[PDB]
RNA sequence: GAAACAUCUCAGUAUCGGGAGGAACAGAAAACGCAACGUGAUGUCGUUAGUAACCGCGAGUGAACGCGAUACAGCCCAAAC
RNA sequence: ACUCGUACGGUCACUGAAUCCUGCCCAGUGCAGGUAUCUGAACACCUCGUACAAGAGGACGAAGGACCUGUCAACGGCGGG
RNA sequence: GCUUUACUGCAGGCUGUCGCUGAGGACUCUCACUCCGGGAGGAGGACACCGAUAGCCGGGCA
């Protein structure tokens, strides 16, 4: 039979339908007063976050970050340019929202690395997104056999360097053939062409 | 007044100082900030790429 | 080019800031919840740098000393009622509700609980017209008709200080002292009397602006100088 | 200068000499589903874009006979080299 | 550089911000598409090839699949119950 | 920032104490207001096209422009016969 | 370096449109949102701000 979970799932599919629509016009106006980096006790969609990799454990960490919409925030060209390079306005990051969420979540809490993260929504402003953080130094994280992995050496800052779920589809990773020539193994390796 | 020798002789303020952190008289006792190792600006040493030929 | 004086002003340095450190006391209305129960003796009349116009130390019932927008006539000794049931004396703050109409008014609220926003320079002031229970039409100095919350407070009478713009300056070192206390950038070079390179009217074999003066409000800063969106020039016709 | 209607000349898919018609070839609409019309969308960005940044040339001070020449009988039509001619007006 | 120059080129180079390791990154197909009764995670080296592709179709720019090698290793969740 | 400021304010410009004065021109350019009608992009909408899409056309029409008016202590002009 | 009705563009301003954005070719409301108020509460209000796009102006700048 179907989980209580598949009903988390199916609300947010459309999340300007039925009793989310409401729900979010009332959480909102509550986030909006809220910080940048806000830790929560419990996820606000628990489908999305244990197939994510979350667990109600000790050293599980969640954190609802607000970053804002649109493009650069751009400063004009103090020198020669030529017209190419003379734009603003039209100018986006390569970097996607829910991957600057993620960082600024990794900056609060500098002892945690980021497990996943995952879209709560957004105003006409800016975007809302929760980000999964676990503390690999927590001996109960040590001795899961399912989150473990997360605490060696080499996983230190690992949303910094990519290695993020976010981070390896922002970076072009996705398709293991045609049109990742210039991405795999990284963007640096293919002359930053990806 | 000529900007030359004339201009030399009001030259008595102390500014660049011997630095806490490297050793360097480089610290700015005004601004309280190092010009060599970024003492007082930055936790990190102040290091650029500039600072020797590109290949290298 | 390089950018323009109304371009360095914006940036805030020192130059172009008021000497705020030299300041008084930042003119508002007394807060009262309601009850009118609070009154106060004037014990100086000081002068007040920012408006080279005076102000009245009162002290109140609750032992509160502060610095009030003083109007013409207030003296020593003299007591000011604040609130709803106060008195229509001159120097007395009540809402514009209750004060009757063809009656000279002067720190007007814009939205009410403001502490003050028009008719508060050297012998000005505004002129409360019609009364409703939306709406208190008040004619500011510039001969505007605004229409006002009822419920916003005002000052009876004119501002003191009336007549400063009377008598000339006469000398330059005058109107040093003057610019000195306030945030002004004083004496003013014509752009028509620097290069090109500084303003949009220098340059130039001779003194003249390099095109006409009526510019558009779309103008950019950088450009939008000379006559700022004019409608007409001249004083004829 | 003059010139007729219809007359009788060469036909290149009749084999033969027929009676041909003279009309002007009218400007037949653009579809912008070329392959130049898809590179102008994407070869166009911030500042200039090279040849989609030129604005089209003058004109000669005469024109050459842009003319098709039907046929009569088998119905199909058939290009000519022009000549420089200042006006051109059909008679009948 | 294009014998000017704007797209293009120099070049994702210089330089800047952030961060890991002894190596990094990648990695067990919603792949390939010598179309197959075929291959079988990923790097990398040789080649494929200055080929396909791009481009005031100018100057210039420029892969991949495959193949020969090197080394080889495959697994854990979420959910169902 | 102006601003502990509020039109007797302060911003943006021109001229340059006082005294006597400061003529005529709004066609061009600038600014501003108006505007029946004309022109005026995209989204949505309608027609055609396409099992969809590209695309073609239409309807509506903002600021702006046309047009009209105001304005020279606004740029300026004040001749030939 | 500087100028402009040189070429090409880039900021900026104005304006339409989409999102935020809600209830009953002009209108009412309040619940988002904005501002004022210490607070109670008041003003405004699906506009404005902001994000996106479109047209116009645009030597302010390259
Ligand atoms: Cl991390
Ligand atoms: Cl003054
Ligand atoms: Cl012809
Ligand atoms: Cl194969
Ligand atoms: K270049
Ligand atoms: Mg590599
Ligand atoms: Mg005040
Ligand atoms: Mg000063
Ligand atoms: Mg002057
Ligand atoms: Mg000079
Ligand atoms: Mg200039
Ligand atoms: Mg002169
Ligand atoms: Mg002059
Ligand atoms: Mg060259
Ligand atoms: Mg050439
Ligand atoms: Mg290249
Ligand atoms: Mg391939
Ligand atoms: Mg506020
Ligand atoms: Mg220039
Ligand atoms: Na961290
Ligand atoms: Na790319
Ligand atoms: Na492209
Ligand atoms: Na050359
Ligand atoms: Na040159
Ligand atoms: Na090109
Ligand atoms: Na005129
Ligand atoms: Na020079
Ligand atoms: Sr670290
Ligand atoms: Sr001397
Ligand atoms: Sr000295
Ligand atoms: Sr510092
Ligand atoms: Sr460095
Ligand atoms: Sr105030
Ligand atoms: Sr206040
Ligand atoms: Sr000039
Ligand atoms: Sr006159
Ligand atoms: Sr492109
Ligand atoms: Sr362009
Ligand atoms: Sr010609
Ligand atoms: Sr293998
Ligand atoms: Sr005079
Ligand atoms: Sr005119």
């Amino acid at each position: 039979a179907r989980s209580a979970y598949s009903y988390i799932r199916d609300a947010w599919k459309n999340p300007g339908d039925g009793q989310l629509a409401e729900l979010q016009w009332q959480r909102q106006q509550e986030w909006r007063n809220e910080g940048a980096v806000e830790r929560i006790e419990r996820p606000t969609r628990l489908d999305k976050a244990r197939s994510q990799g979350y667990k109600a454990k000790q050293g599980v960490i969640v954190a609802r970050v607000s970053v804002r919409k649109g493009s650069a925030r751009k400063r004009r060209h103090k020198a020669g340019r030529r017209s190419k390079r003379q734009g603003v306005t039209r100018i986006t990051r390569r970097k996607d929202i829910q991957r600057v969420a993620e960082e600024r979540a990794s900056r609060t809490f500098p002892n945690l690395r980021v497990l996943n993260s995952y879209s709560v929504g957004q105003d006409g402003r800016q975007k809302w997104h929760e980000v999964i953080l676990i503390d690999p130094n927590h001996p109960a994280i040590q001795n899961d056999d399912d989150l473990s992995w997360i605490c060696a050496d080499d996983q230190a800052d690992r949303v910094f360097r990519g290695l993020t779920g976010a981070g390896r589809r922002n970076r072009g990773l996705s398709g293991k053939g045609k049109g990742s020539e210039k991405t795999r193994p990284s963007l640096r390796s293919n002359g930053g062409k990806g | 007044t000529g900007a030359g020798t004339p201009s030399q002789g009001k030259k008595n303020t102390t500014t660049h100082t011997k630095c806490r952190r490297c050793g360097e008289k480089s610290y700015h006792t005004k601004k309280k900030v190092c010009s060599s190792c970024g003492f007082g600006k930055s936790a990190k040493r102040r290091d650029y790429e500039w600072q020797s030929k590109a290949g290298e | 080019g390089r950018r323009i004086q109304g371009q360095r002003r914006g940036r805030g340095t020192s130059t172009f800031r008021a000497p705020s450190h030299r300041y008084k006391a930042d003119l508002e209305h007394r807060k009262v919840e309601d009850g009118d129960v609070i009154a106060g003796t004037v014990v100086d009349i000081e002068h007040d740098p920012a408006r080279s116009a005076p102000v009245a130390a009162v002290e109140f019932e609750d032992g509160d000393r502060r610095l009030i927008l003083a109007p013409e006539g207030v003296g020593v000794g003299d007591e000011l009622q604040v609130g709803v049931s106060a008195e229509i004396a001159p120097g007395n703050t009540l809402p514009l509700a209750e004060i009757p109409e063809g009656v000279p008014v002067c720190n007007v609220e814009s939205s009410p609980g403001d502490g003050g926003k028009f008719a508060r320079a050297s012998g000005v002031n505004a002129q409360l017209l019609t009364h409703d229970r939306n709406v208190a039409v008040v004619k500011l100095p510039s001969g505007e008709m605004k229409r006002l919350d009822p419920q916003c407070r005002a000052t009876i009478g004119v501002v003191a200080g009336g007549g400063r713009t009377d008598k000339p300056f006469v000398k330059a070192g005058n109107k040093h002292h003057k610019m000195k206390a306030r945030g002004t950038k004083w004496p003013n070079v014509r752009g028509v009397a620097m290069n090109a390179v500084d303003h949009p009217f220098g340059g130039g074999g001779r003194q003249h602006p390099g095109k006409p003066k009526s510019i558009s409000r779309n103008a950019p800063p950088g450009r939008k100088v000379g006559d700022i969106a004019s409608k007409r020039t001249g004083r004829g016709g | 200068m003059q010139m007729p209607r219809r007359f009788n000349t060469y036909c290149p898919h009749c084999n033969e000499h027929q009676e041909h018609e003279v009309e002007k070839v009218r400007s037949g609409r653009q579809t912008g589903m070329k392959w130049i019309d898809r590179q102008r969308e994407r070869n166009s960005g911030i500042g200039n874009d090279g040849k989609f940044s030129k604005v089209p040339g003058g004109d000669k001070p005469t024109k050459k006979t842009d003319l098709k020449y039907r046929c009569g009988e088998c119905g199909k039509a058939h290009l000519r080299e022009g000549w420089r001619a200042g006006r051109l007006e059909f008679q009948e």
